[PDB]
């Protein structure tokens, strides 16, 4: 059969220098065109260089003079190397083989994902998002945790250890201005069950080492 | 006896880029001035000459070669350029002496359905060298597995269609190129002009 | 270069329907276009070429029509696994821009969502930052707007929002909005509220508490 395998990717700081290797099965690399594309966490999708199988090399505006694409007849494997990388380079890389206008991009990658960032990995702090006391509501109470200022991706998070999963939901995480990421995950209950029932939301962050259980409670 | 260009810029057919038509020129007058002094071209290049003395020039021979690209392609034609109409179609030469010149033919060489008539090579290997014609319509093994010669995945004829409509932007419109290259040699020279 | 414009951003549907969403590129680009389908977390995967050439492999539902401008993808009955984000793609010339997307989303009926307002806690407020959490849960369709108020006064800026992916088993969506502040600025003003507006509420909806009560 015919594959594509990307490697390389991973945390970079702003200034810094990548290499991402693209093994191909079936293709033979040398004989096509073939291209990077990539997308930016959220976003919608970049070509960003194309190789010719005469040698020929070209590039978006965006990457010029500072990603090389380059390839290994010997290992059939492709490479983009990405010198003064840019947090707005943050992306999932994809290879594809390219039949241009005769069959487009037939076959890609998995990708692989490249952060450019200058924040330190820190463990999240977690913070009550304590079930309001007016719990006339709806006989339903609804309450969480915020996971606040952590870095890289990803956190994780339960509740009571996993015995509570019905209605909760954990949000994406939105990257702050900081440079650090910020989640909440939230869970409706039953407004009579905030008295007896103990709601933990339990925490990890691998990058850190993190763990954290934090118990939500009626406030005062 | 004046030379022929009438013959070649103002031929009723053009060639496709990959099977490229040469016209030589030869033991005639050029007159070049009736050409770049003319508001039919939207391109007109010269290097290692200056198109205004043209006509103050002889030549061993000329050769006129001519074809029809898109027209963002039209800056593929010189020299250093590279693309898919300069690796694998038409290759100038580093030290190329001589004249590139365009029009627009978009009433002449579109369709309303579109038309597919002129093609390019998609598929090659390596990069042509300098003024090489290559019209195989070999089967091209983009695979890892021979095609011997029948049509299928990884395996492609090697020409591929311009399909051009009147409605195309300007920069996938066709173009009708001519060049002309100076030939010098220690021999007569057989074209002149003036 | 050339823009691709795809809309709408979103397409709702039910399994059975017919299906079609639209490419239009600023300049005619005769049938040199290609379609993508791409689902959460995995790679594109390309479905026609050529405006109108089927990919091997790829059910015959998926069709593509058009030429020189505007362009269409049709799926003929719609199934399951259709349910996707679609990209067109100028194919023929630099940069093969990709348009910016149409998310196929499961249409269901109308809910409005319920809302929940949360304080900074006092923990969050020592170490002198607030976050504000506005929560509007299982609502659909995805459209809401979230306004957040202190004292009155309109914030902008100052907040950002997070959508959950349709849920598997209601096809509802919840998000969560979240206003920060300095500690200092916390503590200049008394009413915080966020005022959602929904097509399943008859009028906007505001949830607010009093800092310090
Ligand atoms: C081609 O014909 C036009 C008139 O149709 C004329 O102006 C032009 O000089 C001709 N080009 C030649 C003879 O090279």
């Amino acid at each position: 059969e015919v594959q594509l395998v990307e490697s390389g990717g991973g945390l970079i700081q702003p200034g810094g220098s990548l290499r991402l290797s693209c093994a191909a099965s079936g293709f033979i690399v040398s004989s096509n065109y073939m291209s990077w594309v990539r997308q930016a966490p959220g976003k919608g999708l970049e070509w960003v260089s194309i190789i010719y199988s005469g040698g020929s090399t070209f590039y978006a505006d965006s990457v010029k003079g500072r990603f090389t694409i380059s390839r290994d007849n010997s290992k059939n494997t492709l490479y983009l190397q990405m010198n003064s990388l840019r947090v707005e380079d943050t992306a999932v890389y994809y290879c594809a083989r390219d039949l241009q206008e005769l069959g487009s991009l037939d076959y890609w990658g998995q990708g692989t994902l490249v952060t450019v960032s200058s924040a330190s990995t820190k463990g999240p702090s977690v913070f009550p998002l304590a079930p309001c006391s007016r719990s006339t509501s709806e006989s339903t109470a609804a309450l969480g945790c915020l996971v606040k200022d952590y870095f890289p991706e990803p956190v994780t998070v339960s509740w009571n250890s996993g015995a509570l999963t019905s209605g909760v939901h954990t949000f994406p995480a939105v990257l702050q201005s900081s440079g650090l990421y910020s989640l909440s995950s939230v869970v409706t209950v039953p407004s009579s069950s905030l008295g007896t029932k103990t709601y933990t939301c339990n925490v990890d962050h691998k990058p850190s080492n993190t763990k954290v259980d934090k118990r939500v409670e009626s406030k005062y | 006896n004046l030379c022929p260009f009438g013959e070649v810029f103002n031929a009723t057919r053009f060639a496709s880029v990959y099977a490229w038509n040469r016209k030589r020129i030869s033991n005639c007058v050029a007159d070049y001035s009736v050409l770049y002094n003319s508001a039919s071209f939207s391109t007109f290049k010269c290097y290692g000459v200056s198109p205004t003395k043209l006509n103050d020039l002889c030549f061993t021979n000329v050769y006129a070669d001519s074809f029809v690209i898109r027209g963002d392609e039209v800056r593929q034609i010189a020299p250093g350029q590279t693309g898919k109409i300069a690796d694998y179609n038409y290759k100038l030469p580093d030290d190329f002496t001589g004249c590139v010149i365009a029009w627009n033919s978009n009433n002449l060489d579109s369709k309303v359905g579109g038309n597919y008539n002129y093609l390019y090579r998609l598929f090659r290997k390596s990069n042509l060298k300098p003024f090489e014609r290559d019209i195989s319509t070999e089967i091209y093994q983009a695979g890892s597995t021979p095609c011997n010669g029948v049509e299928g995945f990884n395996c492609y004829f090697p020409l591929q269609s311009y399909g051009f409509q009147p409605t195309n932007g300007v920069g996938y419109q066709p173009y009708r190129v001519v060049v002309l290259s100076f030939e010098l040699l220690h021999a007569p020279a057989t074209v002149c002009g003036p | 270069d050339i823009q691709m414009t795809q809309s709408p951003s979103s397409v709702s549907a039910s399994v059975g329907d017919r299906v079609t969403i639209t490419c239009r590129a600023s300049q005619g680009i005769s049938s040199w276009l290609a379609w993508y389908q791409q689902k959460p977390g995995k790679a594109p995967k390309l479905l026609i070429y050529a405006a109108s050439s089927l990919q091997s492999g790829v059910p015959s539902r998926f069709s593509g029509s058009g030429s020189g401008t505007d362009f269409t993808l049709t799926i003929s009955s719609l199934q399951p696994e259709d349910f996707a984000t679609y990209y067109c793609q100028e194919a023929n010339s630099f940069p093969y821009t990709f348009g910016q997307g149409t998310k196929l989303e499961i249409k269901r009926t109308v809910a409005a969502p319920s809302v929940f307002i949360f304080p900074p806690s006092d923990e969050q407020l020592k170490s002198g930052t607030a976050s504000v959490v506005c929560l509007l849960n299982n609502f659909y369709p995805r459209e809401a707007k979230v306004q957040w108020k202190v004292d009155n006064a309109l914030q902008s800026g100052n907040s950002q929002e997070s959508v959950t992916e349709q849920d598997s088993k209601d096809s509802t969506y919840s998000l969560s909005s979240t206003l920060t502040l300095s500690k200092a600025d916390y503590e200049k003003h008394k009413v915080y509220a966020c005022e959602v507006t929904h097509q399943g509420l008859s009028s906007p909806v505001t949830k607010s508490f009093n800092r310090g009560e």
